[PDB]
């Protein structure tokens, strides 16, 4: 008395089992419970998500352009910060900077959004003519 | 001064015959207690998500920020299926 830090754990560790069995990461179910604390997350990533990576991606569109945003981008900022919407969008104007910078000679920025910031699938795309 | 932390550790496969006791410093990072586990017991942090309580825990903030407090306090050690 009283340790229901084991209980909390338990469950956690319970929804982890579940995502990572239904093909979920654990980053996926705990960023789901952090931001809105669904009771499923597995319900949640594919019924309330969309429209979240949508915001972080319009907030991070709207806060540096012209450097549009991708899904993938927007997704992977979201899930690199645990949920956190203002560090996700954050880490997403951050990495895209990084991905412009990267390229070699471009500035180009449909390269980027059209392959999720791939930097060597938009550096391959866009050698083209 | 260091705590005995109760670790149970919790696999893809798991329904209680493993679990592990480990003295840490409530102020040394998850990151610490990471590679602890790495020399310690074997395993890569790349596979390692630590959960202590209602939190999947970043690898930067302490222990204590979980937090651990007491001894015997438990933690648990899902490893990923690589």
């Amino acid at each position: 008395r009283q340790d229901k830090m084991r209980e909390e754990g338990l469950q956690l560790v319970s929804m982890i089992r579940e995502g990572e069995a239904a093909g979920a990461c654990p980053e996926e179910i705990f960023s789901a419970l952090q931001y809105s604390g669904t009771e499923v997350p597995l319900q949640w990533l594919r019924s309330e998500l969309p429209y979240v990576l949508e915001m972080v991606a319009e907030l991070a569109g709207q806060q540096d352009p012209g450097l549009a945003f991708s899904c993938q981008e927007a997704r992977r900022a979201w899930l690199d910060r645990h949920g956190n919407l203002d560090e996700a969008v954050e880490e997403c104007v951050r990495t895209r900077r990084r991905k412009v910078q990267e390229l070699q000679s471009l500035g180009s920025l449909q390269a980027l959004f059209q392959h999720g910031g791939d930097v060597s699938r938009a550096l391959t795309e866009l050698q083209r003519q | 001064g260091p705590i005995r932390l109760q670790v149970t550790l919790e696999d893809a496969a798991s329904a209680s015959s493993a679990h592990v006791a480990l003295q840490v410093h409530p102020h040394c990072t998850v990151a610490a207690l990471q590679e602890q586990v790495f020399s310690e017991l074997g395993f890569p942090p790349a596979v390692q998500r630590w959960v202590i309580g209602r939190c999947l825990c970043v690898p930067e903030r302490s222990l204590a920020s979980y937090g651990v407090r007491q001894d015997g306090d438990p933690a648990f050690l899902y490893l990923l299926s690589a």
